[PDB]
């Protein structure tokens, strides 16, 4: 509660370089901490993540055949 | 039709809530222990653990 | 008392097709091990694919297999006359009443009642209506007095008119077979004068096949055609080419399929081949073309081709069918049934062949009776007035009888959804001071005449019913055990 | 009437799992194979024909559409639909004490005014040049047989498809082939990476043009393998498939779309090798890709896709595509659907009602209705209110004489049919509503369900 109130005010004041520090569990900057992710990588798993699940939110039930 | 809905997003979330920290040193882990063999796996990562597990969810196959 | 136990046991039988009685009855669905859905109103189908488990269940089937050779439709309004007469005669078994009083009273009445029947039916011949009218206007209700109600219209207009190509003395029911083409629609069904089949295989060239023959000639061939080794099986496949080519035939029925070699040497001179042909659609040419078969080469000679008229390629249901037409001698038209749905083909193919037979019949004897259940109202009024005076206690056992044939005006009225005791009423003063004619009329839903409502129906319906049930109920009377061994 | 009031109440929900699936809109479920393998797929007709109940009624439903399948293949909900709603009326009807029969005498004089009213709405699209026809094909597949996702912009390999049909066909507006039109898929790549030429590409295993001869003499067929060359050398072919240049197990049937665009045939033994079977081939080069620039009603499209349930749906919509371009080229009769006629011969219907009375005035009443239930489905699976979707759209066909307005499932605006390009085939509503009646007659004779012993 407390670590994520922080880190959403901290961007909400234009800082994008805040983060979530889980050694000292405070709020610290992740380019002095060495936390870096290539962009390739964000767009990767948001992109899937949304389209892949559509499957379970159009289909309600799932109906099974028995085996032949 | 109740049960159509939970059964289906829960599949990822019973053998999921281990993988959620896998990002970062303290993500917990599961461990597969088969019934015979002498085989097993320890990884953070549902991969591995999930195509090693049949289920019965029909969900589970997407 | 053990008559009684199996009666039990055979009543559901006809209650399982207590409603289907006339042309408002309903249908029995039946599924078997191969999963293969059938729905029909006759009972012959039903009554062959249902489990028997007592022996007297297989003698209402021998009677309804029997059915074809003597009537062949009404079954609904015959077979359940067999359980009807061992229904009523329960309470008069219990008694001291032996079955065999039972049995002889039966064959006085039945002889009382043919009697009337012979009487009720009719020929004027002379000037009254003649051919395209009786198996027309007279034969409109009577030729499917079940189903295809809202189709009938469209087969007095074309069922008619091919059943009048068939002369009488002959009755060929050999050349009236059908076939089944998935699609279409039920009135588009054409006429076809000549043998037609189906390819049963694809062909490379099944889009360059010729289109249509001046002067066709069809031989039947049983040489299987398929290919030093190498130039000794091509040279002597080649050399039976060459011996077909001389008889000068358009076209080659081959029973076992041809290979490329004789596709491609039949293709280059525009001779028409077909391959898989059928044992019973070799039988239907010599009917029809007067061909002959030959085994091998040897005999073929070339007195033994025969020919038609025209040959045509029909394409039909995304389909090519091979198609004759003018055939030198054909005694009938053969129908192609059409339609999307397998369930209607096979549902109008039984009540099709059940109308051929009223054309076989009438040929020989033209005659008309009141329809509509009101043949056995008159007969059950007659013998109640004679049973009186016969023979003892004959008059409790006819009066069971004519009481007997009182559930056909019970069953006409369910499906109608009508009073049974209100048509009771209305039919005793009917066939009584209202002479005879009076029948029953579902279409104004009260009582009316059937000479003015042009619905009759064949006396020799009526007078095979009597005997097929004969043989039947006698023979569940005269067996008083019955022994299952394991 | 017992045994078949559990019939309707079971044919109900058999209609109830596809109910979400009617339309382009409509959203599939779910179906899991006998075998184990999962099955997504947005097609009606598919999910329906693989999936098998328990009770017989059921499997009525797959014979009817088994036949909806090979005729019309997109839209078969509405045949399920639309019987399932003959049957709910059946409730009612039948407990009045009224033979179904009498009931079903109406529904087929019924069926011949909206066949009559369907036939005055009829828009021929041959009028205009061959500019606008052959624009409207592609413009048919654009929106009504667009269903799944990522078809919202599918004319890349669409206009192959498209244009496909329209260079075989005659441009006497009359032709039906179904020999040479068949879809080639392959696993890789993706959908967008499809290619439009006149040939077919196999999965088995390049040479310069020459004068006289349309290029690369295609002829379709050490001591032993030399001797074959030279009888080659005496037609001059320079490609020679070898089945029995050459190839390696390669099947009969898979040569036979290469011997009739070719006019080419088939050589069971070398010693039958001859030049009368030399064929004509524009151009072949590596997997051979096999092209032909001249007149030929053989053309196959070559797929792509990263999944086979991505190539399965993608050429099952486009070889459904096949009638529906058939009806929109040799019939003359294109009609305007998606909730245009369904509500329009409904309103004609009930009109007919009033003017008989008697007891066909609740028997035409049932057959609006049930023509009223395809509006209803549609309106749910758009997020529409039901009862204010059909109240719209009969009050602006009563007071406007335009009858292409319907029901606007994906949110295209205006409800007109005629600006938003909807079109379905005039043959194909005609079927779907007699064959459906003609299963609801019999269903309401069944009675007693005879099964064998297991």
């Amino acid at each position: 509660s407390e670590l994520v109130s922080k880190l959403r005010s901290s961007i909400y004041n234009g800082i994008s370089t805040s983060g979530l520090d889980l050694n000292n569990g405070t709020i610290a900057d992740m380019r002095q901490l060495g936390i870096v992710e290539s962009y390739k990588l964000k767009r990767a798993v948001v992109s899937s993540a949304s389209e892949a699940a559509e499957v379970l939110l159009r289909v309600d039930n799932i109906i099974r055949a028995r085996p032949r | 039709a109740e049960n159509a809905r939970l059964s289906a997003f829960v599949g990822a979330i019973a053998v999921g809530d281990l993988v959620k920290s896998t990002l970062g040193p303290k993500g917990m882990d599961k461990l597969l222990q088969s019934a015979s063999s002498n085989t097993c796996m320890v990884t953070n990562d549902g991969a591995t653990i999930l195509k090693s597990i049949p289920l019965d969810n029909p969900a589970a196959k997407v | 008392g053990q008559i009684i136990s199996n009666i039990n046991a055979c009543v559901a039988v006809q209650e399982a097709l207590k409603p289907t009685l006339g042309p408002l009855g309903s249908d029995i669905l039946i599924v078997t091990s191969n999963q293969k859905t059938t729905i029909s109103n006759d009972g012959a189908t039903i009554l062959k694919l249902l489990d028997v488990v007592h022996p007297a269940a297989k003698t209402l089937v021998d009677i309804s297999r029997a059915q074809d050779a003597e009537v062949g439709d009404g079954t609904t309004s015959v077979t359940i006359l067999a359980g009807e007469l061992m229904k009523e005669a329960k309470p008069f078994l219990e008694e001291g009443i032996s079955s065999h009083l039972i049995m002889k009273g039966y064959r006085k009445a039945v002889s009382l009642a043919v009697e009337k029947i012979n009487e009720l039916a009719v020929d004027i011949t002379s000037e009254k209506s003649s051919g395209r009218e009786l198996l027309e206007r007279c034969a409109r209700t009577a030729m499917s007095s079940k189903l295809i109600h809202n189709n009938a219209d469209f087969f007095v207009k074309m069922c008619v008119d091919a059943v009048l190509s068939l002369d009488r003395n002959d009755l060929d029911d050999k050349l009236i077979g059908i076939k089944k083409i998935p699609g279409g629609a039920m009135e588009e069904s054409l006429f076809i004068n000549g043998v037609a089949f189906k390819k049963t295989f694809s062909y490379a060239g099944f889009e360059q096949q010729p289109k249509k023959f001046n002067n066709p000639k069809i031989l039947s061939l049983n040489v299987e055609l398929e290919l030093a080794i190498v130039d000794a099986e091509w040279q002597l496949i080649f050399e039976k080419l060459r011996q077909v080519e001389e008889t000068g035939a358009n076209i080659v029925l081959s029973k076992l399929p041809i290979g490329d070699l004789a596709t491609q040497f039949f293709a280059d001179r525009n001779i028409f081949c077909a391959g898989r042909v059928s044992a019973d659609d070799m039988n239907r040419v010599i009917q029809a073309v007067g061909g002959s078969i030959q085994s091998t080469t040897s005999d073929i000679k070339p007195e033994h081709l025969g020919t038609c008229a025209l040959f045509e390629e029909m394409q039909i249901g995304s389909e090519r069918y091979n198609l004759f037409q003018g055939c030198p001698q054909a005694k009938t038209c053969t129908l192609l049934l059409r339609g999307g749905a397998e369930q209607v083909i096979a549902e109008v193919e039984r009540s099709l062949h059940d109308a051929i037979m009223i054309v076989k019949r009438a040929l020989q004897n033209k005659l008309i009776v009141a329809g509509g259940g009101a043949t056995e109202m008159e007969v059950s009024k007659c013998l109640r007035d004679y049973s009186k005076t016969i023979a003892g206690k004959q008059q409790m056992i006819i009066n069971a009888f004519a009481k007997a044939l009182e559930v056909i005006p019970r069953q006409l009225c369910e499906n109608a959804g009508f009073d049974a005791i209100e048509i009771l009423n209305k039919l005793r003063l009917a066939h009584s001071k209202g002479e005879k004619w009076y029948g029953v009329v579902f279409e104004t839903e009260n009582i009316g005449d059937n000479f003015a409502k042009f619905v009759w129906e064949p006396a020799l319906v009526k007078i095979n019913a009597l005997n097929s049930a004969t043989e039947a109920t006698n023979l569940i009377l005269s067996v008083d055990e019955t022994i299952t061994n394991k | 009437l017992e045994a078949k009031k559990s019939h309707i109440l079971a044919a109900r929900s058999v209609a109830s799992i596809i109910k979400t699936s009617l339309g382009p809109r409509g959203l599939d479920k779910i179906l899991i194979s006998p075998d184990g393998e999962i099955t997504i797929t947005n097609d009606g007709a598919t999910i329906l024909s693989q999936m098998e109940l328990d009770n017989e009624i059921a499997k009525l439903l797959v014979q009817l559409s088994k036949s909806q399948d090979d005729e019309i293949g997109d839209g078969t909900t509405g045949v399920v639909v639309l019987a399932s709603a003959l049957l709910d009326q059946a409730l009612e009807l039948i407990q009045k004490g009224i033979h179904p029969i009498k009931i079903a005498n109406g529904f087929d004089e019924a069926a011949k005014l909206a066949i009559s009213k369907l036939e005055e709405t009829c828009d021929d699209i041959s009028a205009s040049n061959d500019e606008l026809f052959r624009d409207f094909l592609l413009r048919a597949a654009k929106t009504s047989l667009g269903s799944k996702i990522v078809s919202k912009d599918h004319d890349r390999f669409a206009e192959m498809a498209v244009e496909a049909v329209i260079n075989v066909m005659d441009k006497d507006r009359k032709d039906v082939d179904f020999d040479l039109i068949k879809m080639q898929g392959r696993v890789g790549g993706s959908i967008s990476d499809s290619k439009l030429i006149n040939g077919v590409i196999l999965d088995k295993d390049c040479v310069l043009p020459k004068e006289g001869s349309d290029g690369v003499k295609l002829a379709i067929l050490q001591d032993k393998f030399k001797e074959m060359i030279d009888d080659v050398k005496k037609a001059g072919a320079d490609v020679v498939i070898c089945q029995w240049p050459a190839v390696r197990w390669v099947g009969g049937q898979e040569l036979e779309h290469i011997a009739i665009s070719t006019n080419g045939r088939i050589v069971p033994r070398f010693q039958d090798l001859s030049k009368d079977k030399l064929g004509t081939c524009s151009r072949i080069y590596e997997m051979l890709i096999i092209e032909q620039s001249k007149e030929t009603k053989t053309v196959t499209c070559f797929v792509r896709g990263s999944n086979k349930m991505i190539v399965d749906e993608a050429e099952r919509a486009l070889h459904d595509s096949l009638c529906v371009v058939r009806n929109l080229v040799k019939d003359s009769r294109v009609v305007y659907g998606g909730g245009a006629a369904e509500v329009t011969m409904s309103l004609a219907v009930s009109e007919e009602a009033d003017k008989q009375r008697g007891i066909d005035q609740y028997a035409f009443r049932g057959f609006a209705q049930a023509l009223d239930t395809i509006p209803m489905t549609l309106a749910e699976n758009s997020g529409l209110d039901p009862i204010g979707t059909l109240s719209t759209l009969k009050s602006k066909q009563l007071k406007e004489k335009i009858s292409n307005i319907g029901v606007d499932c994906l949110g295209y605006g205006s409800n007109d049919m005629k600006e938003l390009f909807v079109v379905d085939p005039f043959i194909g509503k005609k079927q779907q509503i007699l064959l459906a009646t003609q299963l609801c007659r019999m269903i309401l004779k069944i009675d007693n369900v005879i099964i064998s012993g297991k």
